[PDB]
RNA sequence: AAUAUUAAAA
């Protein structure tokens, strides 16, 4: 598979100059000279790694080396500017690297040439692929020096804070870094620099740590069962290093047993550390780290070490403290990218000087399109239509296009009605009445069944007993106090068990009444009783839909560091496109291809024909959550899945595939040249800017388009590349079809930043995992929906 | 509504299904 | 769980 090369520039929109994070990188027309590097023991940290490497080229130069300047990747990739003196056969050296001293063995041998005039020639005449060699290569050199002096956490680099202090709370801070990462450009290799920022554990005493975990002000108790279990959780596998005697330890587990009782060969640890290091402990009571031999420490004579990386999830109040420390204003990201930049002085780095790289100082500088905004259709009386102003618009003066006549309907309150007391439920369901009335989604009965509950235990006796009793019921409104387990079991009974459409609204949203949040309610509930908000308007659409065509967005979620991967495939099930059905499945964790593609597509196939009549001649397939590096063995297995759908379906049914990959995780940023044209307090592009050259591949079909409107931080604008395209579109038509879905939400009256196709994919998978909130076939089970329930927009 | 004007709901294929 | 955006992903 060969991916599709550019069809052309667009031409569509206002101008606008922007300014990217990407900085010009220059390299001679030479060859590069590759050894591969095998180091015993073989298992170290790249870290350790890059000491052995460190010390040999020190302690080596009259044999080999010399005075070169070799640069390394810390694994087994080590590159120099002049071929080191060796033939085709084996070094090997002996070394020795001081805590206390370690003694590694160290091999060399020779591998291949790397041309950097061949990546010179890709980059001009396109006539050969991109050689990933030069590149890798180019990478390694630009970064040695940074490896060595800062904390690698994958292609970002961190050091320790110095004077600011932002705790998350459960023993985890927040250090601030830049990313680095160097690409090709049609005009030249990119230097890509951004800021970067992710959690890492305090340096604090085992003792603190244990404190913030459990949270407690230290009354002396032992940890409970449930304390001890949730506190090993924590703290399992990360390393600690010992204040009596240096040395460190990597945690493996927390002793069931305290330390005056843990014995070993016999003896209790708290009178061997009496025996010796006269040491009276003063926390006893607590357990001992388990560091399978029988070593075992104290909590009070242990440190958590510096520089160790949070990979676990973080809580919402983790998150949302987190968001706050590191969101900045569009301009103040510039100076702050500006400063790492000179902060680098890349042009002054010894080894990036070796190979003779030359770096441009300042941010290129891009023309950019911003795409006008579709508009959209909406019905009722009115048949207003909606112009969006900054990718944005209101339901003001406006109907549904399909509005959803509700008759019967009614509502569960799982706060306590001292908080939700019946005066307030009756001006709830009054202003919504109103609000949902004046959207064109008449809510015109009063409550059928209006009852208070307590507990998850009692949704689906109630919910059972709510279909048994009252005919023709369309929706059951939910209220809840806050965060609850009564979510999932709503989700779950409602989508899985009963097909029952449900609207849960938080508690403190009844109590007071925004106008604006009743409305997105609507948004909704008449989605969630099969209605449609608003449609494209139609003749301003791209000619893909004079034929039968479908839309498919794809996504995959992974588990939090044995949960199942959950894969999400939505369809179109209209011409519109507003009505979409979704299919879902569980599988191994951490596989990034969506293995049951081939029949989650054909059963989509299979609805669209229901639904619509019509056999689907295009498919325009639309996939996110892809990590680049894997993306040629995705693209390899889905795209033949795909089209072996269509081969089970019909003897000679040969639709034509476009093949999408929507990418939002990258470090691609886009600000205005001019200021004027900064747009909100945060100062970002406008909604529908557009870039594809300069910074896009040098030949393929790739473009940046930032859909949305950015209201706090900076906004990152989705990248999209075209893997495969059987409908041959151009540059225009695929560019602003990818816009117009944008506006397609059901959500919200907001253009958001990536298509609707892929956004409801995300939301079916995220419903899935709620699903699965208390065996694989029992796994699979959990997530399929209700026979009642696939027809409709549940993920709403 | 609609979701059609495509025209032409056509009676000359396998009904998948 | 009204919503989008935003950071991460011995």
């Amino acid at each position: 598979f060969q991916a599709p090369r550019r069809p052309g520039i667009g031409t569509v929109g206002k101008p606008i100059k922007l300014l990217a994070n990407y900085f010009e990188v220059d390299i001679p027309k030479i060859d590069v000279y590759h050894y591969e590097v095998d180091i015993k023991p073989d298992k170290c940290p790249r870290r350790v790694n890059r000491e052995v490497v460190e010390y040999m080229v020190q302690h080596f130069k009259p044999q080999i080396f010399g005075d070169r300047k070799p640069v390394y990747d810390g694994k087994k990739n080590i590159y120099t500017v002049t071929a080191l003196p060796i033939g085709n056969e084996r070094v090997d050296f002996e070394v020795t690297i001081p805590g206390k001293d370690r003694i590694f063995k160290v091999s060399i041998k020779w591998l291949a040439i790397v041309s950097w005039r061949m990546l010179h020639e890709a980059l001009v005449s396109g006539q050969i692929p991109v050689p990933l060699e030069s590149v890798q290569a180019l990478d390694v050199a630009m970064r040695h020096l940074a490896s060595m002096r800062y904390t690698p956490v994958g292609r970002s680099f961190f050091s320790p804070p110095e004077g600011y202090y932002h705790p998350l709370g459960g023993g985890r801070e927040v250090w601030f870094g830049f990313h680095q990462s160097v690409r090709p450009a049609m005009w030249k290799m990119m230097l890509n620099i951004d800021v970067s920022a992710t959690a890492f554990y305090k340096a604090q005493p085992v003792i603190e740590f244990m404190c913030e975990v459990l949270d407690i002000r230290n009354q002396p108790k032992p940890l409970t069962d449930s304390q001890r279990v949730r506190f090993t959780k924590e703290i399992k596998g990360l390393k600690v290093e010992v204040t009596h005697c240096k040395r460190k330890y990597r945690v493996c587990n927390v002793t069931r047993r305290p330390a005056s009782h843990q014995t070993f060969p016999e003896c209790t640890v708290a009178q061997y550390f009496k025996q010796k290091y006269n040491l009276q402990l003063k926390y006893p009571h607590l357990p001992c780290l388990q560091v399978q031999k029988h070593t075992y420490l104290p909590l009070e004579v242990c440190n958590i070490v510096a520089g160790q990386r949070c990979i676990k999830k973080l809580t919402d109040n983790q998150t949302s403290t987190m968001i706050k420390a590191t969101a900045r204003s569009a301009p103040d990201r510039q100076e702050e990218i500006s400063r790492l930049m000179k902060n680098a002085s890349y042009n002054l780095d010894p080894y990036i000087q070796e190979f003779g790289i030359k770096v441009k100082d300042d941010m290129t500088e891009v023309t950019g399109r911003v795409l006008p905004a579709p508009i959209l259709q909406y019905g009722g009386r009115n048949r207003a239509i909606a112009t969006p102003n900054q990718g944005v618009w209101d339901m003001r003066g406006k109907q549904f296009y399909n509005g959803i006549e509700i008759k019967v309907w009614a509502i569960a309150c799982f706060a306590p009605q001292k908080q939700c007391r019946e005066e307030v439920l009756k001006n709830f369901t009054d202003q919504l009445r109103k609000i949902s009335k004046d959207a064109g989604m008449p809510i015109q009965g009063q409550p059928c069944f209006c009852k208070y509950a307590q507990g998850a235990d009692s949704v689906e006796p109630m919910f059972r007993h709510l279909k048994n009793t009252y005919s023709g019921l369309q929706l059951i409104i939910v209220i809840l106090p806050g965060k609850t387990p009564v979510y999932a079991e709503v989700k779950r009974v409602g989508d899985t068990l009963l097909g029952m459409a449900t609207q849960c609204v938080q508690v403190k949203n009844v109590v007071k009444t925004s106008p604006q949040t009743l409305s997105n309610l609507c948004l909704k509930i008449n989605v969630k009783l099969g209605g449609i908000n608003n449609i494209l308007v139609p003749h301003q659409r791209s000619a893909v839909f004079q034929q039968p065509v479908i839309f498919l967005g794809a996504d995959v979620t992974h588990p939090p560091a044995k949960k199942p991967s959950i894969t999400a495939v939505v369809g179109s099930m209209d011409a519109h496109p507003s009505r979409y059905c979704a299919t879902v499945r569980v599988q191994r964790p951490r596989q990034e291809i969506i293995e049951d593609l081939s029949y989650m597509v054909r059963e989509l196939l299979i609805q669209f024909y229901k639904s619509t009549r019509f056999k689907p001649t295009r498919i325009i397939f639309y996939r996110d959550g892809v990590p680049e590096g894997q993306l040629p063995q995705i693209l390899h297995y889905e795209l033949l899945a795909i089209r072996d759908a269509c081969i089970k379906l019909e003897k000679d049914y040969q639709p034509g595939i476009t093949y999408i990959v929507v990418q939002k995780r990258h470090h691609t940023r886009l600000f205005c040249a001019d200021k004027n044209e900064r747009i909100g307090k945060s100062g970002n592009i406008p909604a529908g800017t557009t870039v594809d050259t300069n910074i896009t591949h040098p030949f393929e079909f790739d473009f940046y388009l930032c859909s949305h409107a950015g209201i706090q931080g900076t906004s990152r604008p989705s990248h999209y590349y075209v893997l495969w395209d059987d409908n041959r579109f151009t540059a225009d038509e695929l560019q602003i079809l990818t816009y117009q879905l944008c506006h397609t939400y059901v959500r919200c009256t907001r253009s958001v930043s990536i298509p609707a196709p892929a956004y409801y994919a995300r939301l079916v998978a995220f419903r899935a995992r709620y699903h699965l909130v208390d065996d694989p076939q029992a796994l699979a089970k959990a997530v399929q929906v209700h026979q009642d329930t696939l027809r409709t927009m549940y993920f709403a | 509504n609609g979701t059609s004007a495509w025209g032409k709901p056509i009676d000359s294929g396998p009904s998948w299904g």
